[PDB]
């Protein structure tokens, strides 16, 4: 409840002479932001399972295993093993930090 | 017969001309014009699934419509201004138009002529012009009536629709007028009213007797208001977007399950839940199957599936089956399970990359998926040159601060994470 | 900024085979497909007219009808628009004044 | 200030020069029929 | 965070956090300073 008292302080700048037209932007832009972050979310949750399937045995933790790969997954989203490490990281460094990013920048470019 | 020589028609019509077989089984000095070789020669332009217009035969006589007929001739000739007078007197125009715009078009692919060449695809373009200025003064007057006039078969064009032909001669700016829009929207809902919304439908979707309720739409409201609740619930699932939605959800239901049982009951012995995933794969390839075998128009099966496999996502799809069933066998020798669990692993990536093609049935997503399959491809051109940058500045970075050391895992992956951090 | 501008006009041409597709499909999750499938093989054993219908010729003469009264409408509205562009006025200015140099030459 | 505003608007309406082109097409009519009459 | 049963709670905290602060208002400062640009 309080940060929901908090998020109402955002009214003030209607008020202001050129800080409403942006109001007005981003609440046309909040519709597309949430089908884009539908999007990244299961193709991060995608990567992610594959991640924990291919690098561990099946083993039935309820919170630590589970827990780990969410931990390495969040910080992976917050950014002879030489060949397949090599491969991994240039496959998450081609697809996370390229292309996404290119269709926020024409989606947003757009709508604005 | 008297066609100027200089056109391609003519010396097409030469050509199948000579090349038929029962005028030389006649006499080989007499080659005689007939109606049907000139049908046989327009069938190839206008497309195979027309039938021919003129019959093969086994005072004076008029054919149906001779109007449509002087109009072909005046149009393969390339002659502007006489066809711009003798469509102004034709029937049905709008057919008439589409059909003249796909024939030049066609005949414009195959001249080796540069100036005509221009001529006819100007000439095609204008046609077009006149269909849309024709069917959107139509479609001012009356809403309903003029959506009749998108799907009846007219017997003076070899018995084909009039979507057909704006559909095959890659007529954009028609099949984007925005009264059509409104009728393959009124097709996608089917049945009930257009106007409820997505929500709704899921709500729907998920309870049963709300459907027999007052809060869905209908259209046609002799079943809005009188009730037949078995024919309302068969109404409602014959629909295709809740078709869509329950294949979309089925879909989902699919996934999980995979990603559960790729996860924890991965097992050498077969457990039931891989024949469960099993046959649904089995039963999505049936149904991939059974879509390729259904051409009513007798067309090419080499082009039916030439037009499958060029398609993207039924390359992507077919990619998917090849490396399942590689997968498969490879889980059936027992020696070889880590590798059955990494191929599955791929496979599992590569068909959650499937849930993509969702997003081209929204409104304003369509337009971005095919921005980014146009970025694609000097995205790839671009990592080549930052790859070697960093493998460059690495291997300088390891070669002046450390001395000659032939470490194989040690020192070469201990550059190699300073690299990737 | 080169593509952006015209790509929605492919969506809309891309649509159509979509929807078709979807209006063909058998009404079953893929699951419980089968016997629809079997069903249809028996069908094999032994169009719609949504998007494809023949009319009746007493219907038909009178949409044909209709269609041909509109394109005359247009044609009039086409040829009455193409009248009033400035170019074709100083045209037909420019030939009119030609007659009166020759009439006042003659005489 | 009504009528002043209405003043002002068919003066600057009489300057196109779309309509200077019809005024001066119109008038010529005139010249041609009284040229071919007499 | 400025510089950059416990699961569904530290997700949703987590996925709350990253909804908000890596997307919307760098979005109004591309929308607002490419405008005054």
């Amino acid at each position: 409840d309080f940060i929901l008292f908090c998020l109402r302080l955002m009214h003030i700048f209607t008020i202001s002479k050129t800080l409403g037209p942006k109001i007005i932007i981003v609440k046309r832009m909040m519709k597309d932001v949430f089908f884009f972050l539908f999007l990244l979310a299961v193709w991060v949750v995608s990567f992610g399972v594959a991640k924990q399937a291919i690098l561990i045995h099946n083993e039935r933790r309820v919170d630590w295993l589970f827990r780990g790969a969410v931990y390495h997954s969040y910080l992976t989203i917050f950014g002879f093993p030489e060949w397949l490490t090599v491969l991994l990281l240039c496959l998450y460094l081609l697809f996370t930090n390229i292309l996404l990013l290119n269709l926020l920048i024409a989606m947003f470019n757009y709508t604005f | 017969e008297n066609l100027d020589p200089s056109c391609l028609f003519h010396s097409k019509l030469q050509k199948v001309l000579v090349e038929d077989p029962e005028r030389p089984a006649c006499a080989p000095a007499a080659p005689r014009l007939q109606m049907h070789h000139v049908a046989q020669v327009l069938r190839e332009l206008l497309g195979d699934f027309t039938q021919p217009l003129y019959p093969r035969p086994r005072h004076v006589t008029f054919t149906m419509d001779p109007i449509r007929d002087l109009l072909i001739w005046a149009i393969v000739q390339n002659r502007r201004e006489l066809a711009g007078i003798i469509w102004a007197q034709s029937q049905d125009c709008i057919a008439a138009a589409l059909a003249c715009s796909k024939i030049l078009k066609e005949l414009s692919k195959e001249e080796e002529d540069t100036d005509s060449s221009e001529e006819m695809l100007a000439l095609a373009e204008e046609y077009e012009h006149r269909a849309i200025g024709v069917f959107t003064e139509c479609y001012r007057k009356d809403e309903e009536r003029a959506q009749k006039l998108l799907t009846r078969v007219s017997e003076a064009w070899g018995k084909t629709t009039c979507l057909q032909l704006a559909l095959e001669a890659k007529d954009m700016k028609f099949v984007s007028h925005g009264g059509i829009q409104a009728f393959l929207t009124k097709v996608w809902w089917g049945q009930l009213s257009v106007d409820n919304g997505l929500w709704r439908v899921t709500l729907c979707m998920l309870a049963f007797p709300l459907l027999l309720t007052g809060l869905i739409s209908f259209r046609e409201k002799r079943l809005q208001d009188v009730g037949t609740p078995a024919a309302r619930a068969r109404a409602f699932f014959t629909a295709p977007v809740v078709v869509f939605h329950l294949n979309i959800l089925s879909y989902f239901a699919f996934l999980c399950l995979f990603a559960y049982v790729l996860m924890v009951d991965f097992q050498p012995v077969p457990s039931w839940c891989e024949c469960a995933i099993y046959l649904w794969l089995f039963s999505l390839v049936c149904e991939e199957m059974r879509q390729l075998f259904y051409d009513p128009d007798e067309c090419g099966l080499m082009k039916k599936a030439a037009l499958y496999f060029s398609d993207f996502w039924n390359k992507l799809d077919v990619g998917a089956i090849l490396l399942f069933v590689a997968g498969l066998t490879c889980r059936l020798i027992p020696a070889t399970l880590y590798p059955g669990r990494v191929i599955l692993s791929l496979d599992f990536i590569l068909f959650c990359l499937r849930l993509m093609h969702i997003f081209t049935i929204s409104k304003t997503l369509g337009p971005k998926i095919i921005i980014v399959k146009r970025m694609m491809k000097d995205v790839f051109f671009f990592l080549f040159l930052l790859a070697v940058w960093v493998v460059s500045f690495g291997v300088a970075k390891q070669a002046i601060l450390i001395h000659n050391e032939r470490r194989v895992d040690w020192l070469f992956r201990g550059a190699v994470y300073h690299s990737y951090l | 900024q080169q593509v952006q501008e015209h790509t929605d006009q492919i969506w809309k041409f891309q649509r159509h085979d979509l929807i078709e597709e979807y209006h063909g499909r058998p009404a079953a999750p893929p699951p419980f497909i089968l016997l629809s499938h079997l069903q249809l093989f028996i069908k094999r054993v032994v169009r719609h007219k949504q998007l494809k219908n023949k009319l009746e010729k007493n219907e038909e003469a009178a949409l044909l009808s209709w269609e041909i009264y509109l394109k005359e409408n247009y044609l009039q509205n086409r040829q009455f628009q193409q009248k009033q562009r400035p170019e074709q006025k100083i045209e037909d200015i420019s030939n009119k004044v030609d007659a009166m140099v020759d009439l006042l030459d003659l005489d």
